[PDB]
Parts: structure tokens; C-alpha cells; sequence
């Protein structure tokens, strides 16, 4: 999911 | 192009006016204390060492904390709402094991993503050897390792250190690992003590697991 | 047209190196491509004990960058030159499931192209997640290991491949394993908060003990 | 908002002054350093090498004037923290190691407006040892002694935070129970010399868990 | 206790 | 310290008052050897040997030149390796980054010719199988540049035979022969020669 | 007494600065440099048998003298000696010949100056050598050698020496898995027959058995 | 090959 | 003796 | 020899 990725998790 | 040429331009710009013209944020204190928010995803458990009582993971921490001297408006950068920036150049946490075996060893790239409203969320990925006995691993009931992470040097009335949920991230686990997860918990705790008002804050890292079949 | 051109060379590095602010990287209004493509060497280790597999393999790392071109007329009709790979940006492309640090076997040297193309080639020895069984039977065993940006969306880099074959040209003859297969796949996902592809490279293997 | 930016402003002025406007001790401006190990494990016994690697803090604590500030000069700061390439840090070194020793923890000090820098660095060592009896009753016993590397008694004087090595932090779990471990200073005098050369000599007795 | 913590040493 | 003075000039001079490396305008000859040491080990669980090594690098660059009678007489100076551009020879075959175990320093004569020789162990792909037999193993390992073609960097050897007079005489492998060989290919793309030197070493468990 | 403190403080920090900021690029045929080495045996921690390689512990001592780094101590408050980072001035590039994995550094790299120029330098180092341990299980043990010398001076550049050709053995671990039979640091010099300049090593020679 | 090679992949 | 001891050795 | 010699080998 979005939460586990480093390339999106900083959208969480 | 010549707007590809302006977006950069406006980049370059935000970038020289947080890093270049104030030198670097000086830490937290308790006048101006710091949330910084830790979360675990667990990759694997490579190796558990009966011999030394050493066991060794891999993971990503993610760490969460927000500065003022971070902000600022979009309007005045192109519209910019965030980038991409060295971890070198900005202050990051001290956190740390405070009981492993070995230096902890770096498996990605150093970068932290930055955020208008002064937000940075950094992600290193990590190989932790740390004290654990692992008897039990194969059988039913598994083997259970503990892990404190906490600042080095900061209370926490300086740095407030917090998970936003005490469950660990096991959905990038590694299914065909030698151990499989029973269980792993990230839990902040509190203590007091009896010289000092301030609270110190570790997050414990609870991990039970087995040899899998 | 010896020190002439050498000259011309330290001009040329000064104007696109010195002359300009650095490239802050991709984004969403300025993207970039870039194209992985594996020669694949050896299989050095297979570990059954931690389930970790060692390999080491070329990486060539290509992409292309306005900021990078130039006009041959004005520099004495250069069209390419070598540079340390620190002079200059370069990808954040990593293993997602290595176990230890990556090992660099190579110099740290680009190529660029006077259209702005560079070509960037680590050779490179990587420990990662892999269960080794069935390595000792006719069908073999089958690891795969995921690359991709670590901060970068698809919509700031895109990641392609250069073919979904593994190269096996330059495979050591005499390792303790043959390759029944090697593929590197571009895959792509998305997630229910946003509207941006996340693009891997799966590289896969399928390999057995060298009779 | 506008006192917490004063606040930043008072710290990073303190660090300037301190910092970007000391060459170490000599006989005339001598230095005490005193030493405490918190004893975390003992991880490796290695009979085939005579080799025993432990894990510890070790805490290092001196003193300095150039260091010194008035807390009303500066906002009432009292105390701040920086890193150990900010200030000088002494060279205290295990005489009998038999690999580099490991960094465990950031290299972060904290100074106290009476000069005072406490500096505690988390450490893995390998050191020569014979575990020979560690099976028994009685256990194995090993020492490393701890000092300066340049340094008389004249110049840097060691001392112990107690002679007790702290283990209220012993990993539970441990291969090894401890029997005792000590921390003591000795004063040596070689034959022709008046200088006093100071270790702090720590002392481990342990045995296998039963 | 406080003395045993490095982030609490430093006043004892 | 009449050496002393000049030897500080010349070096000020020449360093601080870019050498972009080689081009087709302006190529370079490198020549190599090697003096093989010690194979140290042989791992068949793996295929992977290590050597240790001094690996001598020559080649010459006008800009490194000097007048003797405008330095005193001074006709050869000693150098960090640092100051200086040095090629990125390479084995193309390795499994380990290359460990050094030498200082990192160049001896430069004033008709601009350099001199580099760093010692090194490398570990690179090899299957010793045969190792304990009167035939031996044989294994091989490539050198080369990692950017530059032939028409960049023209690298050469001056014999084809490794200098093996200083090799350990007590090692658990001794040699039966080692050779380092230029070798030049073309590829049907294009003009230019790719040259590898090519070291081949047959060894055997001391009897 | 603190005002006192704070002098020795300013003449201790004027004089690195007048040697160091104010202020060598090594030997040469007209500028020759002596190089005194000598070696305190620690332990031997490994002898492999499957790869000849032998694993020590020992502090090297380098000692050597340069005009550039004396003064006159009534000038700088009596200062008749300082120590400093090794990083701050030349290091002679004495180096093992032999060495299979690079040497791992063990304490502080820091010099000891005196004010008549002279230089003393104690790394302790662990060093992985070439040694074919064949002997060590029985009386006679195992005879092991190590060279060392400059990487890039001859004799007439780098004139290396020893005070004594008995190795300290003082310090030597009482319990190490190896006793010491002898250990010998001898200074050897050869010509090659095209050059006038001397050639100079000091070979380090080690006897040693397991202990019983 | 051309474009296995590192020193002349850059052309492919 | 002290020509051991890195603190004293320099004496010597 | 000079020429398998570091210190003597840029003789060569
Ligand atoms: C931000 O984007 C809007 C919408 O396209 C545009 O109208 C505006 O000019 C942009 N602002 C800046 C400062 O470039």
C-alpha cells in the first residue's frame, strides 16, 4: 500500500 | 521547456532559501520540544544466532517529525507543495537501538522528502544485529526478542517520540523467510524517574516468531 | 588541435558543470525516463541457512537531460565525454530486498552524449532474499528481487527496460550454477489515495547446481 | 512562536561564540577524565583465538573552562547538545584490542554551562582473553585496561565513576552470567621516570548460564 | 535509572 | 634546502596552477604488469580465488613535464596519488571490491611519465577443480578500462610473462604458469579496438 | 593561575599554528630523512593452516627528526614538546611487503613532537601476513617473516634503521595460544647492480609454537 | 559485444 | 618498561 | 631487481 512504499509514504 | 526551465529555477530557489541562507536547525529543546513519529515495516528475519544469542533483521524506519523553519508557500515557489533532499543536508533524529551487537548497516539511499507545511517523512531501510535468544524458534510456541529504540541524548520533554499505531508493518514481509512472524508490536513507553520530572520515552520493538514448515 | 581540444573538453565541462546551478532532480513538471538493463555474471552464493542469494552483475543506468546538451560547433565538434559519475546527477535506483550493502566492483565514471544522454554502468556484487530450494534438481530454484526509486513516483521517474531478457552474454562459464532463465520485467501499481504509478523492475532467476 | 525563534537564535549564538571563536591538555592546564562502563553483554567467548568481545557504554565525563557560559548571557540556557566533532574528546583507548572497536551509538555530547561534557559512546570490542573455565563454578576471568594513548598522569589524570562497573543494563539473556566486574584505577611509575601513568583497569569474572 | 541513561546521565 | 624550496614550487606549480582525461585527439598509452605475490585462497564451494598482487601502471602526460634547470635540477618527485589523474583499469571479473594494501603514491619524472603501483587483493570468478592434481587449475581474469576504448586509452604490456620472482615460496599453491597477454577485439558496429590484458595463472596445491 | 592557564593555552595554540599554518614534501637525494622503526609484540591471535596466513597484534614504533619542526622554547612559554593528529604533519609510507588484507589500526593516530624537531609515531595496528604455520604443533614451531620498508624511497632518500634487533616482547600476552620462541627486526640492505642507491629493509622474524 | 561491453554500451 | 608504554616511549 | 622493486621500478 501507499503507507509501505518509501516512494509514497510521505503522503500518508 | 522554458516552463521545464522555470520549475527548476523555482526549485533551486526554495532549496538555496531553506539550506543556503539560514544555517542548520540546532536540535530541540524543551522551550521547543519535537514529535517524532517512528513506524516499522519488517522485511525478514535473516539470521539467529544460538551461539551468541544475536539475531539480525531487516527493515524500514520510518520517521515522521514537522519544523517551522521547513514552511513555506507554494505561491511563492511555483506552486511546489514538496521535494525531494540529501538527509545530509538537514537535521534528522538520533534515534538508536539501545541494544545491538554490531553498527546498524544502510541498505538504501539517504534521502528525505520535505513537505510545505515543514513535514519531512525519511525512510532508511537498516540490517539490525541485536541481543535475542532465540530458543524455541522451532516449535509451535516460537521464540520472543525485545528491542528499545529511543534518542540517544534527548528527554522527552525535547524530543516527544511517538507510533501512530502500535501494530508493526508485516505486508512487505518476506514469505519464503527461514522464520515466520507470530506476532510484532512497536509499543511507545513511558518512565519516570525519581530525580528528574521528565519523561523518557523508548518504543519497544516486539517481534515472536518460528522456523517455518 | 591537441591542447586545443583539451581546451575545448575543460570548456565544455566548466559551462554544463560550473556555469549552471545544480539539477535539483525530476518532478511532476519535469520527468524523466530512465532505462535499467542487467548483464548478469555470476550467482557467487546460494544460502539456505538465511535464505540469501549473492549476485554480481552490470547495471546499465540510462537517461537524458536538457541541461546536458550542447552544440558540438561550439566546442570544437566534441560529441561525447567521460566523467566521474559525482560530477553529475545520477537515479536512486535500488534493490527493495537486499539483506547487506550493496558492493561496487567498478570506477564511478558516466559517458555523456551531446543530446544530454548518460550512461552509467555500477557493476555491482548484492546479497538479497532468496530461498534456495529445489537448486539441486532438474527444475531448479527461482528468486526474484525487485529495483526501483526510492523517493520518486512514475510520474517523476519512469523506469523502463532494455528488453525483458536478461543479458547472459558475459555469464562465468564455470560457476557452480546455470541459468535456466533470467528476465527483468517493468511492473506497475496503483493506489486507492493517489492517482501516480509506482514502477519496479523485477529481475527473476531460475537457476540449478552446475552438474 | 516569536519566543521559541529566540529561543533557536540563543542556542545557535551560543554555539557560535563557543565554537568559531583548545589544544589539548599539557602539564601546566592538566585534564580529569573520568570513566564508567555500563556492562550490556559479553556476546562472543572465542577459546580457539583467546579473543572475548563485549558490549558496553562507556561514559566519559572532564571539564573545561573554555567551555564555560553565564545562562543569563544566553536566554537561562543551562545545558545543550552537539556533536562530538563540535569539541575536543580525549584518546582513551583498550590497551589489548584485537580489532578497531565498533560505534554503536551517535557521537553526540552533552555540555553544561559550568564546562562540564558528558560523552557517552556505545562500543563493541574485541579483546585478548582466555576463556579457559568459563564452563565452572568459578567461571573465567579477563581484564582490559583502559587509558590515553599520549598522555601522562601529568597531563590527563583517570578516574573511575566508582569501582563498580554498572550492570543494571546486563542483557538477561545473556550466553554469560557476570560473577563481578570491576573499574579501578592503577598509578604506574616506570623505574626512570617521575611520571605517574594512569589505566583504569576493568575486571570481568563470568561463567557460562546455567 | 537516570545514571545508567544516556539521555539522563549527564545530570548525575 | 636547496631541494626542499624548488620540490615545494614545482608541486604548487604544476597541481594548483583539470586534466580531463584522454580522447581520441589526445589518446594515452597505459602499460601494465603485474607481480604476482601469493594466491592466498581457493574456494570451490563458491569458484572464487584470490590473488595478491603489485600492479604496475605506466603512461606519460605532457602537462607533467618540467625543465630541470628552472627546478633545480630536480628530475623526479614522489606524489600522493590523489594529485594526480590515474586511469580506471579494471578487472572486469572480480567478486569483491579490490582491497588495497599499499600507500597510494606515484613517482612522476620530468619528462611527464608517471608510475603508479598499488598492491592489491582480489577475489574473482575461478573454479579450482583440478587444483590437487599434477595438471593444476587454470583461471583467468581480465583487465581493462572501464570507459575508454583503444583509440581513448591504447593499453599495453611489455612482456607477456608476470613477474613471478617475488612470489611466496611458502604459498599453499605454487605456479605453474602465469602470463599477461594483450588482446584486441572489434566489434562490427564500429571502428574502434577494445583492448583487455588477459591474466592467466595455472596453479597447484605445493606437493 | 587561570590568567597563567590561559597563556600556556595561547602559546600552545601559536606554536601548531606557526608550524603548521605558517609553514614539507618529503625526502629527497639532498634533503635525506633517517627513519628509526621498531615493533612491541602483542599477540599472535590466528595461525590458518588452510590458507598460510598468520594474524598479528603489535604497536610499530616510527621515530624520525626534521628541521622544519623545531623551535625555541623561551619563544613559545618553555613549550618543550606537543602532541597532535598524525593527519597534521608527514607520516614516512613504511609499509609490511607481505601483507594479505589491508593493516586494521587499533588506537588514536597521534604524534608526539619535540622542540628539536624530532617525531615519534606508535600505531597499533593488526596485521594479516604470507607465514606457512607448518611446525607450530611441535617443539621447534613454526619460523614466520615479514619485511618491511617505503613503498616509493631508496636507502638514499629514506634512511630506515633500528636501535635494537630484539623485539620487545615485554607486553605479550601471557595467554596467548602461541608462545614466543624468538622475534628478531633486522635491518638488511641490497643493491641492484644497474644503481648506485641502496635498497633497505627491516625484515620482522618470528619463531613461535603453540603454547602447552 | 558492443553493448555488453561498458566501454562502448553508451553507443547502442 | 616505559619504551613500551606509547605515553612514555618518546622519553627513550 | 630494480624493476620488481616499487621503490626502484620507475628506473625501468
Ligand atoms: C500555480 O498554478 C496555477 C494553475 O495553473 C497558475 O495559474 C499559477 O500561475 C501558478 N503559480 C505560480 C506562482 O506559478
Amino acid at each position: 500500500g501507499c503507507c509501505s512504499d518509501p516512494r509514497c509514504a510521505w503522503r500518508c | 521547456d522554458d516552463d521545464k526551465l522555470h520549475s527548476q529555477a523555482n526549485l533551486m530557489r526554495l532549496k538555496s532559501d531553506l539550506f543556503n541562507r539560514s544555517p542548520m536547525y540546532p536540535g530541540p529543546t524543551k522551550d521547543d520540544p519535537l514529535t517524532v513519529t517512528l513506524g516499522f515495516t519488517l522485511q525478514d528475519i535473516v539470521k539467529a544466532d544460538s551461539s551468541t544469542n544475536e539475531v539480525d533483521l531487516v527493515y524500514y524506519e520510518q520517521q515522521r517529525w514537522k519544523l517551522n523553519s521547513l514552511m513555506w508557500d507554494p505561491n511563492e515557489y511555483g506552486n511546489i507543495t514538496d521535494f525531494r533532499t540529501s538527509a545530509a543536508d538537514i537535521w534528522t533524529p538520533d534515534i538508536t537501538a539501545y541494544s545491538s551487537t554490531r553498527p546498524v548497516q544502510v541498505l538504501s539511499p539517504q534521502i528525505a522528502v520535505v513537505t510545505h507545511d515543514g513535514s519531512v517523512m525519511f525512510i532508511p531501510a537498516q540490517r539490525l544485529s541485536f541481543m535475542c535468544d532465540p530458543t524455541g524458534v522451532d516449535s509451535e510456541e516460537g521464540a520472543t526478542c525485545a528491542v528499545k529504540f529511543g534518542s540517544w541524548v534527548y528527554s522527552g520533554f525535547e524530543i516527544d517520540l511517538k507510533t501512530d499505531t502500535d501494530q508493526v508493518d508485516l505486508s512487505s514481509y518476506y514469505a519464503s523467510s527461514k522464520y515466520e512472524i507470530l506476532s510484532a508490536t512497536q509499543t511507545r513507553q513511558v518512565q519516570h524517574y525519581s530525580c528528574c520530572p521528565e519523561p523518557y520515552i523508548d518504543v519497544n520493538l516486539v517481534v515472536k516468531f518460528r522456523e517455518r514448515r
